[PDB]
RNA sequence: UAUCUGGUUGAUCCUGCCAGUAGUCAUAUGCUUGUCUCAAAGAUUAAGCCAUGCAUGUCUAAGUAUAAGCAAUUUAUACAGUGAAACUGCGAAUGGCUCAUUAAAUCAGUUAUCGUUUAUUUGAUAGUUCCUUUACUACAUGGUAUAACUGUGGUAAUUCUAGAGCUAAUACAUGCUUAAAAUCUCGACCCUUUGGAAGAGAUGUAUUUAUUAGAUAAAAAAUCAAUGUCUUCGGACUCUUUGAUGAUUCAUAAUAACUUUUCGAAUCGCAUGGCCUUGUGCUGGCGAUGGUUCAUUCAAAUUUCUGCCCUAUCAACUUUCGAUGGUAGGAUAGUGGCCUACCAUGGUUUCAACGGGUAACGGGGAAUAAGGGUUCGAUUCCGGAGAGGGAGCCUGAGAAACGGCUACCA
RNA sequence: GCGGUAAUUCCAGCUCCAAUAGCGUAUAUUAAAGUUGUUGCAGUUAAAAAGCUCGUAGUUGAACUUUGGGCCCGGUUGGCCGGUCGGAUUUCCAACGGGGCCUUUCCUUCUGGCUAACCUUGAGUCCUUGUGGCUCUUGGCGAACCAGGACUUUUACUUUGAAAAAAUUAGAGUGUUCAAAGCAGGCGUAUUGCUCGAAUAUAUUAGCAUGGAAUAAUAGAAUAGGACG
RNA sequence: ACCCACUCGGCACCUUACGAGAAAUCAAAGUCUUUGGGUUCUGGGGGGAGUAUGGUCGCAAGGCUGAAACUUAAAGGAAUUG
RNA sequence: GCCCGUCGCUAGUACCGAUUGAAUGGCUUAGUGAGGCCUCAGGAUCUGCUUAGAGAAGGGGGCAACUCCAUCUCAGAGCGGAGAAUUUGGACAAACUUGGUCAUUUAGAGGAACUAAAAGUCGUAACAAGGUUUCCGUAGGUGAACCUGCGGAAGGAUCAU
RNA sequence: CUCUUAAGGUAGCCAAAUGCCUCGUCAUCUAAUUAGUGACGCGCAUGAAUGGAUUAACGAGAUUCCCACUGUCCCUAUCUA
């Protein structure tokens, strides 16, 4: 989530051992680290534009995506920059050869590299633990509104 | 459960040691060592359940603490030491060489081979960094260092091996069309000559395979050992060549083995 | 901590307990071949009653499939190769039909009988 | 003793969690160093497998690294100035990382007047070289030179002392000199 | 291996249950019991209580022998064999037993460690240790203080031990060292240039921090600050060096330093040989135990996806006193509300949350044979938990250990 | 259901039946049970349709979008011969599958690395009067997959396969004297060794890998804020 | 307003029985061992008993929800002849 | 013929119930709080490096002057280590006292059911138009089955003007 | 069944502030209870606006028990005005 300030907490937010030297004079301010995460997700431009830290960032951040690759649609935005999503499925009872609907929530952690709003289906992928839930990050937004700009007014 | 478990009871030990169920309650647990204790057949399950050699394991312990016996040309007195794929045991006493290589069962085979073959092995790169004070070193399947590799070496490239000496002498690499041996899964001990590589990043490259009877299979990558190019291998095949014949034609060429 | 060491047992029991036809049936087979039990007629049939099964499961599979050729071959060459079977109806719908009797015929029990050697199943 | 697992602690749905087992050994968790300023006191804490960590208690000097003039200097840490978790940390003077202290200075300027012959706020032939192929280099920064004047410098503790038995840190330097001056004037 | 029969009526056909019938790796019990093979067995109730004995100890040529021990012989006047006791080392964290707790826990299959610790095994791995650096620092090797022992004792009593006198080490505690080369900051001098220099120090590994390299997505130029190598003195720089992953701030290396400074052999057994300037000189054989970092191996710790019995006469639940997330830190072997501080209001649920029951350890599996199912699994393998109940902790690579200790309750 | 004086049910004797080193009783559970009913129950009067409608969750939900035609390639049974010293493959043949073409037909896409394949043909020919036949480089196939860049509507189902403990179970071989078992064992020169084994199957729900595109969902372009370049 | 023919959509009757059912009967109670269009609900021998208990609604009378111990070989349905 | 209820006898089951009843187990508020662990102190003693004295040693190399290394021994002095009893403050936290909560049991005068149960006493409610057709919902009433009012149903004794 | 009445006590309630007998019988509380409470009811002589029964809340009302508290007591002593 975050949105603005990018400086305000007890603590200077930055980046780990990347060093801008007052001494040389940069048109850029500060000099800013990212990575591809791999698998193919492209990193997004918002990630290389951004000045956030999130050092939970699956690109700007010193966590790294291995193990799965889920997906599920976005059910909640709500706490700062983490989600929960719904992955539904159906399970097979063999005495009965048919299904039921069932569901879990994943929690997953967000970069404010993505606006992620509900209903959204998001890929995400999995993680270190980043916190007592969380064991996944988004990274791509499947989705994108669903007919937001189509809920305007008439004739 | 508090520490290290120094035990094994039988049916918790691998099937293709062929221990029986009775007789009995546990099996020799494999030290620490070169092998992963699920893939390897220590010293005593070789020179007794093989070999017939020893009739004890209190025996067998009398046969290693003369260094009759010796493994890649170091002595080796541990009796479960876990001695595994492409070592080399040498009887000094009754001059006998032998290397540990599959089944088409998936079987450790008795498979004696000459003097002067004894002196060299084949161990897989399963590993190659660059080490302390800029020195590349590669690690081989049995757990070998070797510092100072050809750079062109890479992991899955398997590697000829001096014994006497440690060195790298020569090095195949993973290529389409190169001799293969399967070491794990079903088709353990099957010889291939792979045919071509699933690639699948995040995990689990398989490489399919098709043996000299032009049937054809997979596994993954991690139990696909190169021994060399079609035709020719680098080390001498056990019987059978492993090719695999259905139950079928097994019956059939036992049954006509016959006549006596 | 050893290996268990396994088992299983030999004979099923009759369904209806009390049937004039089947007691009758079955005191006529211990009367002919010479046995001391029920119990080994029951065993008896208890084994057909499974070949039987085995010769029913394969049966259903195609003609010329890898299993019903191994093991119903096999099935066949045992039988035959104790005798049970006959030569000419060695292709298994004969292992399907069979009956109790040609098992009891092929005992020790009745050979020592059926050649001379004996005279009197019971002296056998 | 403390116990790191998370066998306690209600599950999400937060449902309550049934006592399996009892504590391991392996889950613990020990006490804060709530390591201090002045004459050096470390002990040593054996930790799994072998393993000595080494938890300070009470250091007055520390190892700090001017990372624009790439030198590293040991000075005496003078005080806890801004701390971003907990502020009993800055009013005890207790030493932990990202605790934001003052340190000598004279030391730093001690190089620096050496090695750039210049000095600061406010004769050798091969030195007389050197000082030329310097500055257009030693225009230093405002915000760091006022503090040379009181001769005390702000820098953040980089390391783990609890940890390490080391207290080390880097000058201020930046935006981040830049904020936390913010945050120490417009507190103070 | 797809079967049914007796019982409602005066009789009938139904509905429907009771009864019969068969099996049970399913216990008991009664009567009966000759042979071979196989062999489960204090689970159920009371994870109730326990007399006594036993169940963890251990030595190689190769850490320590003045036994006032045995043997003497066989060269051994320091020792030399054998060897109690005791030290030192390693082991006692495996095994075995039990199933009380345990219901998203365990466990299973499937993952992750680019989130860690790891004795041992196995492969590699170390010329750097001192010091203002000619009147040098034990290296032909530095320091004591202890058991056993000797002797004096205490107590009804124990694997209780006190005072006194000795003496060892691979115990304890110290502490020297080795080639060449290059790179760096200093810089006495001399001389003006575009500029160069003697000789002084620093530079093992590990630890902590900051900084830098670690390229590569197809091609070119100018300027600023420094500053490299080659002059055919305007100027040029040509060949130009690069590891792994899907992915890294990775492997590895460079600089400024930091450290009550980690390690870098004061060890042991066999043999005894070369080589001359004849010093008992300088060399030197096989392998033992060790030792730092890396790898391997036995592991461990966490961890992804999905799957548990009955229950709504349990519908709301979670944040007292972390509940859900953000920042920082502390703590950990390490990730993480693990914990703390500050901040926010989150998280779960009729797709059944939460709560309750379970005469509940989970799994491989067992019983029942049309199929579909139903029932069961304390229990020979795997995993987990425990040691009367709780908690705590020393030792250690590894235990929150109980045939370890400490405390409380019984 | 028998026993109230000739008891086919009791207490005995005789005789007889069933199972037999075992047989009875108690308790549990399974089959019988289609009396728990997915397969597969029943509900007018035997137990059972809520007094009635609305209605959320849940379950369910009409039809329609590449169909048809042409050619090529090579497989596995089976027929009629057998050429041959029980099995062999060519021509004749049907049958049943697989692959790929062209019919207006993305095959994700460039940027080359690669080529195995003919529209090629360069010579002509082994040989049946010749398109029966393959070696063979000089204009002329992309997809068979390397690897880099740039992007990709979501699923359910089903196929094949990998990863996979042993004992159990299913099951092959082996004459433990039979058998339950076991994983042995079988051969000579039994004076100096020879030799086959120690299979196979299941192993599903989930995850992974591959093929299929019917069935069933899902998304797309209408204030054009569309698609291409 | 009536008559006649056809067609939707009603309230019913009549005759049939292919068919169903234990029967009585039934154009559904049919298209069901040749067993699957979609969906809701209730029953599982009789008595105990719609009792106890808890919850809930009501001024109350009472309504919805709703057991078990124990007992028992029948209770019951339609049709037949007396 | 069948048959219904009160009333009476024996026996059994569970319910209600004063006792603010009892017992077991799982959590848990508040209070008190052992113990090891971490930490501030502590120094029973027993040594360390440094500084100086007095009495002897060994020579870096000289004719007198001149001078290093290691080692023992007692007046006397600066600046760190070990480390017992003891002790400060912590986190962890058994346990005790008193409460509460959930689960599982359970005693009880008496009350009120039901069964065994067929029958005994009193009547005749139902089954024939059961002699007042039967049953439903509700409401009042009476030894007892039941009676009676208002609406239903036919399962009626009427498929019919 | 008998006498007999204007009718012959219904729903309730109880040894009740209504019961003689009476310190009723049973249960409960206690070491022990002519006390209290819960039951029982042929109730000397309970009972329906002579109002019956129930009843939250309220009481310087009568009564029983518990916790806390205490010189009420054991057993008394000392101090101030
Ligand atoms: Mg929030
Ligand atoms: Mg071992
Ligand atoms: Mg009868
Ligand atoms: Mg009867
Ligand atoms: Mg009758
Ligand atoms: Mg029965
Ligand atoms: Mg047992
Ligand atoms: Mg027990
Ligand atoms: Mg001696
Ligand atoms: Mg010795
Ligand atoms: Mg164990
Ligand atoms: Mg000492
Ligand atoms: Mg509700
Ligand atoms: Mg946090
Ligand atoms: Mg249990
Ligand atoms: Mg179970
Ligand atoms: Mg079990
Ligand atoms: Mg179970
Ligand atoms: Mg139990
Ligand atoms: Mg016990
Ligand atoms: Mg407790
Ligand atoms: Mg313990
Ligand atoms: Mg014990
Ligand atoms: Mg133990
Ligand atoms: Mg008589
Ligand atoms: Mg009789
Ligand atoms: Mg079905
Ligand atoms: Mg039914
Ligand atoms: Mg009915
Ligand atoms: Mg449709
Ligand atoms: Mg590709
Ligand atoms: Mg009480
Ligand atoms: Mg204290
Ligand atoms: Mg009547
Ligand atoms: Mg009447
Ligand atoms: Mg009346
Ligand atoms: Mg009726
Ligand atoms: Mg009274
Ligand atoms: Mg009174
Ligand atoms: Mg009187
Ligand atoms: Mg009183
Ligand atoms: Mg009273
Ligand atoms: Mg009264
Ligand atoms: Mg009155
Ligand atoms: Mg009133
Ligand atoms: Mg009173």
């Amino acid at each position: 989530s975050t949105e603005l300030t990018v400086q305000s907490e007890r603590a200077f937010q930055k980046q780990p051992h990347i060093f801008n030297n007052p001494k040389v004079k940069t048109s850029k301010r500060t000099k800013r680290w990212y990575k591809n995460a791999g698998l193919g997700f492209k990193t997004p431009k918002t990630a290389i534009e951004g000045s956030y830290i999130d050092k939970k960032c699956p690109f700007t951040g010193l966590v790294s995506i291995r193990g799965k690759i889920l997906t599920g649609t976005v059910v909640s935005t709500k706490m700062h920059r983490t989600i929960v999503i719904r992955r539904a499925y159906l399970h097979y009872i063999p005495k009965y050869n048919r299904y039921e609907k069932r569901h879990k929530n994943v929690p997953v952690h967000v970069s404010p590299a993505f606006r992620v709003q509900v209903g959204d289906i998001v890929t995400v992928g999995q993680c270190r633990p980043i916190s007592k839930t969380v064991r996944f990050n988004v990274v791509k937004v499947s989705a994108a509104a669903g007919k937001a700009n189509k809920q305007f007014a008439k004739f | 459960a508090r520490g290290p478990k120094k035990h094994l009871k039988r049916l918790a030990a691998p099937h293709h040691w062929l221990l029986d169920k009775l007789s009995g309650c546990y099996a020799p647990r494999p030290s620490a060592g070169p092998h992963k204790l699920r893939e390897s057949l220590p010293l005593i399950v070789f020179l007794r359940n093989r070999l017939k050699y020893a009739l004890n394991g209190r025996e067998v312990k009398a046969i290693l603490m003369q260094r009759h016996v010796k493994v890649d040309g170091k002595v080796r007195t541990d009796t479960t030491y876990p001695a595994g794929f492409m070592d080399v045991i040498t009887l000094d006493a009754t001059n006998e060489n032998f290397r540990l290589v599959y089944d088409v069962k998936g079987r450790f085979a008795v498979h004696r081979i000459t003097d002067e073959e004894a002196s060299y092995k084949l161990g897989k790169v399963k590993k190659v960094q660059l080490g302390k004070k800029g020195v590349p070193y590669v690690v081989t399947h049995d757990g070998r260092t070797i510092r100072y590799p050809d750079p062109n070496i890479k992991v899955n490239d398997t590697v000829k091996i001096d014994l006497a000496s440690g060195k790298i002498t020569d090095f195949i690499k993973f290529d389409a069309g190169k001799l293969v041996y399967v070491t794990g899964g079903r088709n353990l001990g099957r010889i291939g000559t792979i045919v071509h590589k699933e690639r699948h990043d995040g995990g689990f490259d398989l490489v399919h395979i098709k043996d000299s009877l032009d049937n054809t299979f997979v596994t993954r990558l991690n139990n696909v050992f190169v021994i060399g190019e079609q035709g020719k291998p680098y080390i001498s095949l056990p019987k059978g060549k492993g090719i695999k014949l259905s139950i079928a034609e097994e019956r059939d060429r036992r049954r006509a083995q016959q006549g006596l | 901590p050893r290996a268990p060491r396994t088992y299983s047992k030999t004979y099923s029991t009759p369904k209806r307990p009390y049937e004039s036809s089947r007691l009758d049936a079955e005191l006529k087979l211990a009367g002919e071949f010479g046995l001391k039990n029920k119990k080994e007629i029951y065993r008896i049939s208890f084994q057909l009653s499974k070949i039987r099964r085995a010769a029913r499961d394969l049966l259903t599979r195609d003609e010329k499939d890898p299993k019903r050729l191994f093991e119903g071959n096999a099935l066949i060459r045992r039988l035959v190769r104790v005798g049970v079977l006959s030569e000419d109806k060695k292709k298994l719908d004969y292992v399907l039909a069979l009956k109790v009797e040609d098992f009891l015929e092929r005992r020790l029990q009745t050979q020592v009988y059926k050649l001379g050697l004996a005279k009197s199943v019971h002296h056998a | 003793g403390i116990s790191r697992d998370s066998r306690h602690k209600r599950s999400a749905t937060g449902a309550k969690r049934a006592q399996f087992r009892k504590k391991r050994k392996f889950e613990l968790g020990r006490q804060p160093a709530n390591t201090k300023i002045g004459a050096k006191r470390i002990h040593s804490v054996r930790t799994r497998g072998g393993n000595k960590k080494y938890r300070a208690l009470r250091i007055e000097t520390g190892n700090f690294s001017w990372a624009s003039e790439g030198i590293s200097k040991k000075t005496r840490i003078a005080g806890v100035v801004y701390h971003p978790s907990n502020n009993e940390l800055v009013r005890t003077n207790t030493l932990t990382k990202a605790a934001i202290v003052q340190i000598d200075a004279t030391p730093f300027r001690q190089w620096f007047e050496a090695h750039y012959g210049q000095t600061l706020g406010k004769k050798s032939k091969n030195a007389e070289r050197k000082w030329a192929a310097r500055a257009a280099s030693a225009k230093i920064e405002s915000s760091v030179e006022s503090q040379f004047s009181a001769g005390r410098l702000y820098a953040c503790i980089s390391s783990r002392p609890g940890q390490s038995g080391r207290c080390d840190g880097y000058i201020l330097e930046g935006e981040e000199l830049a904020f936390y001056l913010r945050r120490l004037t417009a507190k103070k």
